[PDB]
RNA sequence: GUGGAAGUCUGUUAGAGUUGGUGUCCUACAAUACCCUCUCGUGAUCUAUGUGUAGGGGUGAAAGGCCCAUCGAGUCCGGCA
RNA sequence: GUCGGGUGAGAACCCCGACGGCCUAAUGGAUAAGGGUUCCUCAGCACUGCUGAUCAGCUGAGGGUUAGCCGGUCCUAAGUC
RNA sequence: AGGGAAACGUGAUUCAACCUGGGGCCCAUGAAAAGACGAGCAUAGUGUCCGUACCGAGAACCGACACAGGUGUCCAUGGCGGCGAAAGCCAAGGCCUGUCGGGAGCAACCAACGUUAGGGAAUUCGGCAAGUUAGUCCCGUACCUUCGGAAGAAGGGAUGCC
RNA sequence: UGUCCCAACGUUGGGCCCGGUGAACUGUACAUUCCAGUGCGGAGUCUGGAGACACCCAGGGGGAAGCGAAGACCCUAUGGA
């Protein structure tokens, strides 16, 4: 497929939201992404 | 260390497409029988390997004479062709 | 140790098919080693790194067979597979012989054993087919 | 043919995408018009009484 | 008013440009051409940009890959940064 | 003899279809699959991509076929408890 | 597939050599759509993988797509606004 | 220049690509526009913007799955073979991932299949299934017919290697 | 011509044993049944007799009016299309 440029900054977005928790933040929360996306199981817009 | 006459007719149990692996566990079974070893120690130089599986996987021959020494402390059994 | 990194650097480097490269079995740790193209060039230069040779077919009995057809042989009613038209096209070959035909008589006339009145009655039954050779031509023209 | 699954198999084409206007995936790139917020039809957006309950 | 420079993109491959082909790569805001960058690099760095290429990247950034004249030297302008 | 016509022939060329085996499968590999066999294969041919036609309306070489696994009237939500 | 060998706490199935095979309009080579980072590297095995796994399209972190002369872009087509 | 360890050839045939001609068909007539040419040469400057990773499939697409399904284009000139882009065998290239293994002469039963004496459709709704025939050449060919066809009718003969 | 007389032997993949992985259908309760009888007239459970030591493996499916589907046939509804 030929994406364009907004296309292109989107899937960008996407694999960034696509990352885990750091770790600091569990420590300091005291103890999920539940927005994790897979590129096979899952499908995206557009 | 001796020399063995190795007969093959068990193979032909097998589905004959796979006669060259169970040639070759029939070898080391016999080695480590008549040399009084675990399997486990019997090694089959590659020698043996090739000479089982040369016309193909389904054409192996009825005997195949090997050449064996026993020795070490597990005790074992090294082979190869003659 | 995993060298599959290597074997595709390897197959490029010395262009060749995966396939055919080949790694000496007592250097699996220094190859192991090698992770840039050059560190594979190089253990290529050592010969640590070679490319087996790639096969072709041996013509042999094809050129003997080649030979038997060439002087007739092996192509009996036992040995045709396809229709008759099919080993020979006959547009094709009344083509070949209509083309000898006229190159002949074309010859003749400038040659000057021929008139161009002869020419052109021999011609005109050239194109009707009346020769089934140059041959059967030459003799006509002898009466 | 199988309608079901071998039918299934044929459906690489894209027509919803992002809608431009309210960034649901209802903009139909070959019609240029958004099924869900009438992007391409409409000033107004698309709404309706009856996407809730009558007396609701 | 955005700036065109975002700043230096430090990796391996863009140490290699810099110490044998005289680059300098740069992260700068999509909107900016290749001649915004060529002007911003030279009014910052003090240098003559010879080339510019650049890249949309899947990381929601333009990367740039500007070349600088046999008359600068890439490592040391880098170097002071 | 030449010529090379044809909703022409043979043809698992590619490709399109789907006659029989009422085989295999039938908590399937598959909510229509597998294999063998078989039809068409220069034409009313097959196909990709784009585009037009919308629900008592389309489209239909007509089987009430087809309009996203949904058709003697699609689907969604509402009327509606 | 087999015999050796490498690595590893752990190896039938990760890697090397040999032998033995499979694919020939494809199981090769280049791509459209579609997917969207799946690409590469390093570190890993709680999940995923029809068994196992030191392997991986998996988990984690990093990196990677450079055009005056390849596409788009421009033009017009059925047709659409 | 480049590339190759090295040689770094010459002739020929058949010739995909590409080029250029002739003929035939239509109750069917086989886009348009931008642009290019027409309309020279030197030197210099400019040539922005967007796409570019990978898969492209018996694991990267659709089908809830790493689904035996479905899904367009180019390579149609690798060798033997042959009428052939057919079968079979084999290169190049790719793969052992149509991804669980070990053991029992491995029974009954089932799936795919080979061979069965004598008989030869007696089986069965029915010859279903299976089988028979088979490529090429020569000889030869009925009824009927819209004269096109029937027709590869049937039937008979030949077929290798040297 | 193994369709048949009339079946045989063999090949390959299962089947059987072992390691690993590991579902679903189904289930009021009880349940080792058989022959009769009885009962809403088609009983493992009632009644009379008979038989029956408990557990497990394989098998081909006689029975559970076996499992699967609020019967498509028929009638009824002041039902629908
Ligand atoms: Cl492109
Ligand atoms: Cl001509
Ligand atoms: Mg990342
Ligand atoms: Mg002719
Ligand atoms: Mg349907
Ligand atoms: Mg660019
Ligand atoms: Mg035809
Ligand atoms: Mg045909
Ligand atoms: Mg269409
Ligand atoms: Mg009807
Ligand atoms: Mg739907
Ligand atoms: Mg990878
Ligand atoms: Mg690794
Ligand atoms: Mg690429
Ligand atoms: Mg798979
Ligand atoms: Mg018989
Ligand atoms: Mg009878
Ligand atoms: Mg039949
Ligand atoms: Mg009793
Ligand atoms: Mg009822
Ligand atoms: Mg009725
Ligand atoms: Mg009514
Ligand atoms: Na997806
Ligand atoms: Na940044
Ligand atoms: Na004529
Ligand atoms: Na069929
Ligand atoms: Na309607
Ligand atoms: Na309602
Ligand atoms: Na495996
Ligand atoms: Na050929
Ligand atoms: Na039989
Ligand atoms: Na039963």
């Amino acid at each position: 497929g030929k994406k364009s440029k907004a296309t292109k900054k989107r899937l960008a977005k996407l694999d960034n939201q696509n990352s885990r928790v750091p770790a600091w933040v569990m420590l300091k929360t005291d103890e999920r992404n539940h927005k994790r996306r897979h590129w096979r199981r899952n499908d995206t817009d557009e | 260390e001796r020399v063995v006459t190795i007969p093959l007719r068990d193979a032909r149990a097998e589905p004959n497409h796979k006669r060259a692996d169970k040639a070759m566990i029939l070898i080391r079974e016999h080695l480590a029988k008549h040399f009084s070893v675990d399997e486990d120690a019997v090694r089959l130089d590659p020698s043996i390997n090739e000479a089982a599986w040369a016309r193909g996987r389904a054409n192996t021959p009825s005997k195949i004479r090997v050449r064996a020494a026993r020795f070490e402390e597990e005790g074992e059994a090294i082979v190869e062709a003659e | 140790t995993d060298l599959s990194a290597q074997k595709r650097l390897a197959a490029d480097v010395l262009d060749v098919g995966k396939n055919r490269v080949w790694f000496n079995p007592e250097r699996q740790g220094d190859i192991a080693d090698a992770i840039t193209r050059e560190d594979v060039r190089e253990l290529v230069d050592e010969g640590a790194i070679q490319a087996k040779d790639k096969k072709g077919n041996s013509r042999g009995r094809a050129r003997e067979r080649q030979k038997k057809r060439a002087k007739g042989h092996q192509k009996g009613a036992g040995s045709r597979k396809g229709k008759a038209g099919a080993r020979q096209n006959s547009k094709e070959d009344w083509e070949s012989r209509i083309r000898a035909q006229r190159t002949k008589l074309r010859e003749l006339r400038d040659e000057g054993t021929l008139s161009s009145s002869q020419y052109r009655d021999l011609y005109d039954k050239a194109g009707g087919g009346e020769f089934d050779s140059v041959a059967d031509l030459e003799r006509y023209i002898d009466a | 043919t199988g309608a079901g699954t071998p039918s299934q198999g044929k459906k690489n084409t894209t027509t919803h995408t992002k809608c431009r206007r309210c960034g649901e995936k209802s903009y139909h790139t070959k019609k240029k018009v958004c099924s869900s917020c009438g992007f391409g039809k409409s000033a107004k957006r698309r709404d309706y009484e009856w996407q809730s309950k009558a007396g609701e | 008013s955005w700036d065109v420079i975002k700043h230096p993109h430090v990796t391996e491959k863009a140490m290699n440009d810099m110490d044998f082909q005289n680059k300098l790569q740069f992260a700068v805001d999509d909107r900016a051409s290749k001649g915004e960058v060529a002007d911003a690099v030279e009014e910052q760095y003090d240098v003559t940009v010879e080339q510019v290429n650049t890249q949309n990247t899947m990381d929601g950034e333009k990367k740039a890959v500007v070349r600088l004249s046999e008359d600068d030297d890439a490592q040391e302008v880098a170097s002071r940064i």
